[PDB]
């Protein structure tokens, strides 16, 4: 996808 | 697409679509095998 690394996962994902 | 026990495939209407695993707790762009 080249996109800029996915949001810090803690418990849930948020973006 | 093989999908994985812990593993959540989610497509936000921006356009992002991010692999989220609760099992270790890792998120990737790539497709997971195991």
């Amino acid at each position: 996808e080249l996109e800029s690394p996915p949001p810090p996962y803690s418990r849930y994902p948020m973006d | 697409p093989g999908l994985p026990s812990g593993w959540e495939e989610r497509k936000d209407a921006k356009g992002r679509t991010y692999y989220v695993n609760h099992n270790n707790r890792t998120t990737t762009w790539t497709r997971p095998i195991g």
